[PDB]
């Protein structure tokens, strides 16, 4: 019938819960992939062009099918098996499916007779499958499959397995292509330029861009003033830019005539005419198509011997190169002429001040590219190099008179190394032109926490170079409602730049736009082709994944067609954007992948599509059928993208803004199913975070990402190089709804602590925190760290292998002042055996060309208890053996402890439960922090949640702290307070632990979520005492794990001499890192030849040795001195 | 300051002076075409260029879900009451702030400023 | 050892007519071109049948010593 | 060591009821809101009906948002006063600003009364969609 | 201390290997240095 | 992984109350009643097993 406001919370929480139930948190990753090989794949394979030799015998081949079999592994006999994700990241194995394609090989011998044969299943390589994916094993499995399987259900999947290393692919963020931008640039000579770059449907060779720009009025001449700006076109593969005009003759348009009506479609308006005549007098000499394109090919790529050359090459890059995604045939110079008079009227609207310039920051004008178009991208190169080399191979075969092997001449190393050397790395490309590759693509899962690996796999990276520093691409821009994390972003650097999306925002996977084009043509659309240019003026052209494919004269009609199509999934898929820009009078229809879009409720009339009896029936969603899908089937439910949003007249909620009231806005288009929903996982889990200032939610969203708890289910099978576990992790007292949907229950990664805000005894200040002894006596925040070891023996050269063994002393060479007693008679530590810093775990010797020691020592720090040892080959086929070492990490002074709010704070003390403050009832405070961490800060928030928190305690009921909730309030949480015997503001006396006398002030004390985060004082803490030293420099190491030095930088040099303090300075630069000496000729201030155990020292070039003064510099001055005589230069060191 | 193309190669007609006749006349340049001036002015520099706003706005607008809508100025043509009102937001105005008016009627629409 | 020149990035890296002045050139080792190529196709044969990395090194190894040894010098080095 | 060992006897905290006002503090701050929301509307129509004057040296645009940036920000001063005084002096935020400890007026006043105008680059939140802010408002949206 | 025909490089100086170590990693396979590496194409070309 | 021993504040035991506390909720008891049941009044112990998540239950579905 119609869903009340009293029941509005609870029905649009089951509709977001449908929407998770479905869809789950990682369907951008999973759909992206899955269209990549279901789709992508086999339409690169069938795009490719069929293999044709001759050189007499013709051979044809052609790739028909593309086959995909599940993740298999070869053991070293030869036998394959089915690979479990778990075996491969024991086994450092890559998973990957065998790859194979059907092959027709059709050979003509010039006999009139053809035999044709099929190679069916041909072998092409393996394809890394993303986990959890429709081709992945564990795919259409149960929970309870998944368990018998070793792996978490709870694991969302959406990552590859790389050599054992768990990879994701991070969405790039990138200007959307064949779509005209006009943007302006104060520096620059042109005042105006309007790119757009085209790119092949199915994102075929690279996109090429095209710039149309309007010179600026800063040139000063009697000519150049009186005409006005001009227009020039930056064509690709063209040294030097060409007027706008003599691109449109070389078209084909040569009458001034025909070329404006291309450019202006309403001669009636003398303002844009005049825009356009400083252009025309500069292409007056050119008055001939042949003309205008010999002067482009003369810019071309490559100098043109002669004119006819030059006159083809023009027509090359125009027919191919100039707006690609317009066209690539010879028939189309009409439509590119078209689009490029667009590009050029665009140009005009923005230097007329008519149509506001695009912005870079606004999202509708970007695309992400998923693992999906990043994983096509490669396969196309790899494929191209696959049937390249099999050209090459077949030639050599042919050539001598023989028939070719097809399966020998398929390299499958090709795709198999391509596709893993891209992820394995994350330089994207190729290894060879690792120059021009895209850098950190693929990262390594981060599995610190459930929701920082589920951030991770939700991450969005930026087109902005992160050493580039620019404000406006690190801005929150206002298009990131709904669509992106507002508060999720990383601290430095990369501020504003690497983004997370919103819990319900969605990526378009992307989909053929040959549907809608058949359907405008059926509909009442008039072609491009065949309409006259005068007939522009009145319709509305519409563009389709930025092709202007025609015009309209009925645009409202049309909208409403296509927007009950998308609605009723009849033509239209739901991740199609239908914009209709009414001032412009355009229709923008997008269909492409990278789109991000998030699901939104459709009003009508001031209505709500959405009924209660969807809600009922989605209330039954088990035994009943009925899911998410059959809201959006419904229509009352569909996905709006960036660009559509502006169009867009949306409601905050339906139970005020639909409501009658003050008349603000009668007209609205759609509604946010819950305004939380524009937060991301780790922004999810903040409670109260619209009661906290906004850097608080930023700072916990990645605080989140360090706490501990229990990462996965399954991590004991696991062996991760660093994992850490937390004894008793607790489901937060005070929760959100989105917490549901982000399994944070099932792996929570923190504990429910009892919290005074006191200042005691000044071991809380400056963001410190005291801590319950007792409590922590109790297991209190007590949590293990897990690190394994990794070593393998591989034997390679003529006579060089390496084993496991016990190094003895004096069998092999290299030692160390370590303990080999551990090891057992493998060369293996045993589990269970006790670890301490200098321990040898693993016995490695290589045998020296007796034998080097290269065993495994155990990291100083660490002192721990071996977990297990795993024993197994690698992926190259080599014994491989895993070792964990378990050590138990009891909360110390020092370590890092925060709220759910942005309040960290290391440990400063920790007293027992007699020494700390108690209440009338004797409860102790697990937790002080410093009341003045709250003001600066005003994390009202985490007030809130205590308050919140001591209720849902008394009260046995889990709070809820969903941010834009009416129904809870400070003074409702106050009033449920008083109802269970305490003060409403949750104020207690408290007593003093040491005296018992009851505190003046009452402590505002309560239950509050607390995290442990990842460092610990034990891992950080360093000390340097004559340590070693490192080759190059002989300045000590770097690194703690390295023993090495702390760095006195030029700041400490420039501080020590503020203070001038000149010894000490010394003895930093020169004492304490690399006291060297030298010994310099007295003529001559080069360095001299020096024999100590001869005592003789000799200058040659001077022919003396009997004056030769020997100085003190530091080892890095000699370095320079040295490096500079490399250089030719003689720095003389003069001693009077 | 309009603009005119020659009917022999539809090139852009450019003004010229004959001494002879002393009177003004437009002469293709690849063309050798020429043509009587009838308008007499070569070009018009708008510098204020106070472009009347109404012209420019388009009765389709009426349709834009996301302007606001007033009942209180009634369509001066055919007296509508609802109606879509909006600012310029066009560039070289140097200042804009007054609301442009269109009737939200079907198949009238009228554009005004109050 | 050896280093690779790198692509041309200004005008002055290419010459007078397109083509950069500065073009890579093949200084291996007659021995070591064949030695090389014997790899690249021991690694492609394993790969048909899926032959792990460890069985390719102690391929790669034989070939070293049957190459230096210089016995089969007048088979095909495929075989 | 003194103070810190008095402090164990005097004690220090802070808590939601020190963030809380009297209900007529409350009914103050909504009042000089709810004129502030008047004031910029009549500013607004001023500016629509082409009524504003722009001030010498300023553009129309530069006057009107100087005028509603004046009266948010004068709204956002009284409403933050008013706020102060409501404080006891047992009140711990007022503890800690007296003080000069931590927090400033400013803290104070959007803890209880209002967070305030939300500036980028120093103007207020830009028309980032198509002459609105956000696609909840109506275009050629300038109140506050 | 400076003519200007010194500016022409005639006879290059080669760095001490200090200036130019070969660092241990992964078994007992020294990798050159750049300078080290650099200087091979320099020896080659000029003996060529 | 498993409901903590003792009560992290004061130390009273709740190890034992876990399957009782579970009991009670199967017997349709709310939360505040079932603990109220097993006698921990301070809201400390409340705590401990109304926000006590189980994944020992997990863990014990991976077979050895
Ligand atoms: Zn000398
Ligand atoms: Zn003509
Ligand atoms: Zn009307
Ligand atoms: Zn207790």
């Amino acid at each position: 019938d119609e869903i009340t406001p009293d029941l509005w919370q609870e029905a649009c929480w089951i509709v977001i819960s449908s929407y998770f139930d479905e869809k789950g948190l990682v369907r951008q990753q999973l759909d992206s992939f899955d269209e990549f090989i279901q789709m992508s794949v086999q339409r690169i394979v069938e795009d490719a062009p069929p293999i044709d030799l001759q050189a007499p015998p013709r051979y044809l081949l052609k790739f028909e099918q593309i086959y995909l079999s599940k993740p298999t592994h070869w053991e070293r006999d030869g036998a394959p098996s089915p690979m479990m994700p778990n075996e491969a990241r024991l086994r450092n194995l890559t998973y990957s499916a065998p790859l194979y394609v059907d092959i027709t090989k059709t050979v003509i011998k010039e006999g009139e007779e053809q035999l044709q044969t099929q190679h069916q299943k041909t072998f092409i390589g393996k394809i890394p499958i993303m986990l959890r994916s429709t081709y992945c094993l564990l795919n259409g499995l149960t929970d309870r499959d998944l368990c018998e399987l070793n792996e978490c259900p709870l694991d969302p999947g959406g990552y590859f397995i790389i050599n054992g290393s768990e990879k994701v692919l991070i969405a790039q963020e990138k200007m959307a292509t064949n779509t005209v931008y006009v943007f302006a640039k104060k520096d620059s000579k042109y005042a105006y330029t309007g790119e757009c770059r085209s790119c092949l449907e199915n994102s075929s060779r690279p996109t090429s861009t095209i710039w149309v720009s309007m010179l600026a009025r800063g040139g000063q001449g009697a000519k150049k003033s009186a005409i006005g700006q001009r227009i020039v076109a930056t064509l690709p593969y063209i040294k030097q830019e060409v007027p706008i005009i003599i691109v449109f003759r070389a078209l084909g348009f040569v009458s001034d005539r025909d070329i404006l009506e291309h450019i202006i479609y309403d001669f009636e308006d003398p303002e844009m005419m005049e825009m356009v005549k400083p252009s025309l007098d500069e292409a007056f000499v050119i008055q001939e198509q042949n003309v205008a394109l010999n002067f482009i090919g003369s810019r071309g790529a490559k100098p043109g011997v002669t004119k006819e050359k030059r006159i083809k090459y023009a027509k090359e890059v125009l027919q191919k190169e100039m707006l690609p995604h317009v066209g690539v045939s010879d028939f189309c110079e009409t439509k590119k002429a078209y689009f490029l008079g667009y590009m050029v009227h665009r140009l005009l609207l923005a230097a007329l001040g008519r149509r506001e310039l695009d912005d870079r920051d606004h999202y509708g004008n970007k695309r992400l590219d998923l693992a999906g178009p990043l994983l096509a991208f490669l396969f196309r190169g790899m494929f191209k190099n696959l049937l390249k080399e099999v050209r090459i191979y077949a030639q050599k075969f042919i050539d001598r008179g023989k028939d070719f092997n097809l399966e020998l001449a398929i390299k499958t190393r090709i795709i198999s190394d391509g596709l893993k050397y891209s992820l394995a790395t994350g330089n994207w490309g190729d290894q060879k032109k690792a120059h021009q590759a895209r850098a950190g693509v693929s990262q390594v899962l981060n599995r610190l926490t459930f929701a920082s690996t589920l951030s991770h796999l939700r991450r969005l990276n930026s087109p902005i170079g992160r050493d580039g520093k620019l404000a406006k691409p690190r801005q929150l821009h206002n298009t990131l409602w709904g669509m992106v994390c507002p508060a999720e972003t990383p601290e430095g650097h990369a501020v504003g730049l690497v983004k997370n999306l919103a819990l319900m925002a969605y990526i378009s996977v992307g989909s053929q736009p040959s549907p809608i084009l058949e359907f405008l043509e059926e509909w009442s659309m008039e072609n491009l082709e065949e309409i006259s240019p005068a007939a522009i003026a009145d319709a509305t052209k519409i563009f389709v994944n930025g092709c202007w494919v025609g015009i309209h004269k009925d645009p409202e009609q049309l909208m409403n067609t296509l927007r009950k199509l998308r609605r009723q999934m009849d033509i239209i898929v739901s991740e199609v954007s239908m914009i209709r820009d009414i001032r412009e009078r355009e229709i923008r229809i997008y269909t492409d992948a990278g789109r991000i879009c998030r699901p939104l409720l459709i009003v009508e009339k001031q209505k709500l599509l959405l009924k209660k009896r969807h809600i009922d029936q989605l209330k039954e969603r088990e035994y009943n059928n009925y899911s998410w899908q059959d809201l959006v089937a419904s229509g009352v439910v569909e996905y709006i993208d960036t660009l559509e949003e502006e169009t867009v007249m949306l409601a905050m909620t339906p139970d005020d803004l639909q409501e009658k009231e003050v008349a603000y806005c009668s007209t609205y288009t759609h509604c946010e199913i819950h305004p939380s929903m524009i937060l991301g996982v780790c922004a999810s889990i903040i409670p109260f975070p619209d009661h906290n200032q906004s850097p608080r939610n930023t700072y916990q969203s990645a605080m989140g990402k360090q706490a501990m708890g229990v990462y996965i289910t399954n991590f004991h099978v696991r062996m991760d190089t660093l994992a850490h576990v937390l004894y008793y992790p607790q489901k937060p007292l005070v929760t959100t709804r989105s917490m549901e949907y982000l399994r944070f229950r099932e792996l929570p990664a923190g504990i429910n602590s009892i919290v005074a805000i006191a200042s005691y005894t000044g071991y809380n200040q400056e963001d410190s925190v005291i801590m319950n002894r007792s409590a922590v006596d109790r297991g209190f925040f007590r949590s293990v760290f897990y690190r394994s070891y990794k070593e393998q023996e591989s034997k390679k050269g003529f006579d060089q292998e390496e084993v496991f063994e016990k190094p003895t002393r004096e069998t092999c060479q290299g030692m160390r002042h370590a303990i080999y007693d551990k090891l057992d008679d493998d060369g293996l530590i045993a589990p269970g055996v006790r670890v301490s810093g200098d321990d040898v775990i693993i016995g490695k010797t290589v045998t020296l060309p007796t034998k080097r020691d290269c065993s495994t020592f155990l990291r100083t720090s660490e002192t721990g208890i071996v977990d297990q040892v795993m024993v197994t080959l690698n992926q190259e086929g080599y014994k491989f053996c895993k070792i964990r070492v378990r050590s138990v990490r009891i909360p110390q002074i020092g370590d890092k402890f925060a709220s759910r709010h942005g309040q960290k704070g290391t440990c400063g003390i920790q007293y027992r439960q007699e020494d700390m403050p108690f209440t009338c009832e004797g409860i102790t405070p697990d937790i002080i922090i410093n009341p003045h961490a709250i003001p600066s800060r005003m994390t009202i928030g985490h007030l809130i949640e205590c308050l919140q928190g001591k209720v849902s305690a008394n009260k046995g009921e889990i709070g809820d702290a969903t941010p834009f909730n009416d129904a809870v309030n400070v003074q409702k949480i106050s009033n449920l307070l008083s109802d269970y015997g305490y003060h409403l503001r949750g104020n207690e006396v408290l007593y003093n632990g040491f005296t018992g006398r009851k505190i003046t002030s009452q402590i505002f004390i309560g239950p509050t979520y607390y995290q442990r985060l990842k460092h610990m004082v034990d891992d950080k803490i360093h000390s340097r005492a004559r340590g070693p030293i490192q080759i190059l420099n002989r300045q000590p190491m770097e690194g703690r794990s390295r023993d090495g030095g702390l760095r006195f930088g030029e700041m400490e040099r420039d501080c020590q001499i503020a203070h001038g303090a000149a010894q000490f300075l010394r003895e930093r630069l020169f004492e304490a890192s690399d006291p060297y000496q030298v010994h310099v000729c007295n003529l001559c201030g080069i360095m001299a030849i020096a024999n100590t155990r001869t005592h003789t020292y000799e200058c040659r070039g001077c022919r003396n040795k009997t004056q030769i003064s020997l100085v003190r510099m530091p080892y890095a001055c000699k370095l320079l001195f040295q490096e500079l005589m490399s250089m030719s230069i003689a720095p003389r060191m003069m001693s009077v | 300051v309009g603009i005119r193309f020659c009917q022999e190669c539809n090139n852009m007609l450019y003004p010229k002076e004959d001494k002879e006749n002393r009177i003004l006349l437009y002469a293709c340049r690849n063309c050798d075409y020429q043509q009587e001036a009838d308008n007499s002015c070569i070009y018009v520099n708008k510098i204020t260029h106070e472009v009347d706003e109404l012209t420019q706005i388009i009765a389709d607008v009426s349709q834009d879900p996301t302007l606001p809508r007033t009942e209180d100025h009634p369509c001066q043509k055919c007296g509508h009451k609802e109606a879509v009102f909006f600012q310029s937001h066009s560039a070289r105005a140097e200042d804009a702030m007054r609301l442009y008016y269109v009737c939200t009627a079907p198949h009238c629409g009228h554009r005004w400023t109050e | 050892l050896s280093t690779m020149i790198g692509k041309g990035t200004g005008a002055a890296s290419f010459d007078e007519f397109g083509n950069s002045k500065y073009q890579n050139r093949r200084t291996m080792s007659s021995s070591d071109r064949a030695m090389m190529n014997a790899f690249k196709e021991i690694t492609t044969m394993a790969d048909r049948i899926n032959l792990p990395r460890n069985i390719v090194d102690r391929t790669n190894n034989l070939f070293k010593q049957v190459y230096e040894q210089k016995s089969l010098k007048g088979r095909a080095n495929d075989a | 060591t003194v103070i810190n060992n008095w402090l164990l006897i005097e004690g220090h905290t802070i808590g939601i009821g020190d963030s809380i006002a009297d209900s007529k503090t409350y009914q103050d701050i909504q009042n000089t809101i709810k004129k502030a929301k008047q004031d910029v509307i009549e500013v607004i129509e001023k500016a629509h009906n082409n009524e504003l004057e722009p001030t010498p040296g300023n553009t129309l645009r530069q006057t009107f948002e100087n005028q509603v940036n004046r009266i948010l920000n004068d709204a956002r001063d009284k409403t933050g006063s008013s706020a102060q005084k409501s404080l006891s002096e047992y009140n711990n935020f007022k503890s800690m600003v007296v003080s000069g400890a931590k927090g400033s007026k400013i803290n104070i006043s959007q803890v209880i009364a209002v967070v305030g105008q939300q500036n980028v680059e120093g103007k207020r939140i830009p028309f980032g969609f198509k002459h609105r802010t956000l696609p909840h408002f109506i275009k050629d949206d300038y109140g506050p | 201390y400076a003519r200007p025909e010194w500016m022409i490089v005639t006879v290059l100086p080669v760095p001490p290997l200090s200036v130019r170590p070969a660092v241990v990693m992964q078994g007992s396979a020294r990798n050159q240095d750049d300078l080290t590496h650099k200087l091979a194409d320099i020896v080659k070309i000029n003996n060529q | 992984m498993i409901i903590p021993v003792r009560c992290f504040t004061c130390g009273k035991i709740v190890g034992n109350k876990w399957e009782a506390y579970l009991g009670l909720l199967q017997a349709e008891y709310t939360e505040g009643d079932a603990l109220d049941a097993l006698g921990l009044k301070r809201y400390c112990c409340r705590r401990m097993l109304l926000a006590h998540v189980d994944l020992i239950e997990k863990l014990l579905n991976y077979a050895p």
